[PDB]
């Protein structure tokens, strides 16, 4: 649990002279809040026969997969999962401001576009008084920034050498490949039937180290699952647990269509 | 029965203005008119 | 004596038009 | 993991938007109150508080509707004209915004909460409902 | 000195005895079930318990009736039919002592409380309540 | 017995109201108990945009050439003059198109940057927007508003003048205060005026 | 039970559409 200051009502205005009295201001709040944590484990069973006579080992193959799919589902989780007996994604409280850009006509339809012109604008249109916030979004994505051409027939970026390279991150830009990626594929931005889809993410930017955070309790445990085992089967048990909260959906906007 | 303990600590999410302050003339008198 | 704080339930959507500039015409 | 939060802060129906229902608070030593809306709203709505004493023919059943007399904190502006405590909502409150409130002096067994005249109409688009906080027995 | 528990810890109305209302729970973390019984009932009252979804047309707009399913524990051993997760209140039961009670496992964004088949009469004269717990939003 | 502290709570709330109720004064006050806004004081020069049309349906519209004529339109021999607009304008601004696809400024380079101290321009994020808030008004149709306030610019060295008297003050009003109650009082003494309204422009709509 | 493995021969191809930014067409 912790406290969540709301706001700071008005005190004091600026009085007159006939009075020697005063004004009481309300107020603001202290808004106490809790959260808890999520629950993550499983089994599985071995034949003894199989285990034992077999081509090789499959047992650590077990363990790294275990590893491996625990890492995964709790990213996908902490990006998207809903709140019911997992951590509330941060991509479907809606909460956070999300835009979205007007469809282009093209000789009789509106038509999806990321035009560079609002993604100039979104990465601009943020109040600088919360400091840095660094943006995330899918390669193909950026690779679409990269191919954008004019009326003209030059590119839009780096004209003359054929690679855009862009010098990522240094400005803001963090690539992941969890995320949506409008672009399905590489084929989601035809201007024609390939339009990029109505209502789909974008791209994101946030201030993450006071927007979102993951609390970590317990690692993972693996133990032999005596009760199961038959002395022809084997069954091994495992679990571990976290979670992972918004702090405040307003360091942070979406982009969508 | 059981105690939730406790965490986190100062979510604020509250914003000022600019302060337009120093491109004006200050002035410091002393009394209550001039 | 009222006192009568109080919030919502779970707030809704967000979507801003994010016009931008447009091209230039031509004064004229 | 929720915990069975109706063995303390157990609440009860207040207003069911056309019905009041008294409230033993003996058993208990805080209690608050709880708002809602089901339509739009027209106007402000108002309502009175009311207690009720053990009665005489059965000393756990409640008594007549007393009317709560309004107790002032510091900083007061503005007291009710007959004295009496009373609460009030306001207009432009969307039917998804709970609302909280609490009277600081209690007096008697049963607690109870009737739509103000003129302002009745409303009512019924209101629920009204309050939980408890102690033990004490 | 009661404190406002509106606020920390509010409640809405379940079932007034003539039907139900959905009540959100996915602002909170934790709820339970508080029952109240207006007069002695005739025989033992069964409800079943229902969960919605945000409809498609709206986020915040009460959906179907999702049946929420019983889940059995170490000490279960009386698995009913279809585990389906409904509750009964038997007979012998007075006002001015309520019952309480909670599902373990949730699921859905707002809870809701039907009369399961034959208990409706007789449920017509209870009343249920929620409150909640550990609002995070 | 409170679980949290109000005190540090309600002084620190108290500064903030001072500090932002003091901005906002300064700015729009209305004269009376209370120093005259310059905004509000509608002596200073301003000048509006040019009715740009499009699909023979003239818009209010607004054109980095305008930005740049009214800002080296200034009588230079007043002094070096500030200029502050909020900063989705500066938005607007570095999302400028030609008639090509070329960015205004800073082609190829995804955004556009310079340091505002030498550009002569600065932000204050509750200068009245002129877009609608940020985007929603902007541009085109179904946007950019009409006879709106754009920026400001001025030698403000000159052009305002602010007096400062006491700080902060804040004591317990013994006087009501019994053993069962207690309350404080506070105040300070501020002020401002305009010096002469013809050392700055206005660019308006 | 009969785990039914299966490996799949003709292995027939992919065509992906390699899509890209089209002109810029004036917003409004």
């Amino acid at each position: 649990t912790y406290m969540k200051i709301a706001d700071y009502g008005q005190l004091g205005e600026y009085t007159c002279d006939a009075k020697c009295d005063a004004e009481f201001g309300e107020p603001g709040n202290i808004r106490h809040l809790e959260g808890k944590t999520y629950d993550y484990r499983g089994v599985f069973c071995f034949n003894r026969k199989n285990l034992q006579e077999a081509n090789y080992d499959f047992l650590s193959f077990m363990i790294g997969a275990a590893q491996r799919s625990h890492r995964i589902n709790r990213n996908q989780a902490l990006m998207i999962g809903k709140g019911v007996n997992e951590p509330k994604g941060w991509l479907t409280e809606n909460c956070f401001p999300v835009f979205q850009t007007l469809p282009v006509d093209v000789n009789g339809t509106s038509t999806p576009a990321f035009l560079a012109q609002d993604w100039r604008r979104f990465v601009t249109s943020f109040p600088a008084e919360y400091g840095e916030a660094r943006s995330v979004m899918h390669q193909n994505v950026f690779g679409y920034l990269a191919a954008m051409v004019d009326a003209n027939g030059r590119f839009l970026f780096g004209d003359g050498d054929l690679t855009f390279t862009p010098d990522l991150v240094r400005e803001r830009i963090r690539i992941s490949n969890c995320l949506p990626d409008p672009t399905e594929g590489n084929t989601k931005g035809g201007t024609g039937q390939d339009a990029f889809a109505a209502g789909s993410f974008v791209a994101a930017q946030a201030a993450w180290k006071t927007a979102f955070y993951a609390v970590e309790k317990r690692p993972m445990f693996f133990e032999q699952y005596e009760g199961g085992s038959s002395a022809w089967c084997v069954k091994y048990q495992f679990g571990a647990e976290d979670g992972g909260f918004v702090g405040c959906c307003e360091h942070g906007r979406i982009l969508q269509i | 029965f059981f105690t939730p303990q406790v965490l986190a600590l100062e979510v604020d999410c509250n914003i000022e203005c600019a302060s337009l302050l120093d491109l004006y003339g200050q002035i410091e008198v002393s009394r209550s008119t001039f | 004596m009222v006192k009568l704080n109080c919030r919502p339930l779970c707030q809704a959507p967000t979507a801003s038009r994010l016009v931008s500039p447009p091209c230039f015409i031509c004064r004229g | 993991m929720n915990f069975n939060v109706g063995v303390d802060f157990p609440s009860f129906i207040a207003w069911d938007g056309e019905e009041s229902f008294p409230v033993k608070v003996d058993g208990f030593n805080q209690f608050g109150f709880t708002f809602k809306t089901i339509a739009a709203l027209t106007a402000a709505t108002t309502f009175n508080i009311f207690y009720h004493e053990p009665s005489d023919a059965d000393p756990c059943v409640p008594g007549p509707a007393i009317r709560v007399p309004e107790v002032p904190f510091c900083d007061t502006v503005l007291l009710s004209e007959d004295g009496l405590a009373a609460v009030t909502l306001p207009e432009t409150v969307t039917p998804d915004s709970f609302c909280a409130g609490t009277v600081p002096c209690m007096n008697g067994q049963w607690i109870s909460i009737a739509p103000a005249t003129g302002s009745e109409t409303n009512a019924a688009n209101v629920q009204i409902t309050v939980t408890m906080k102690g033990a004490t027995r």
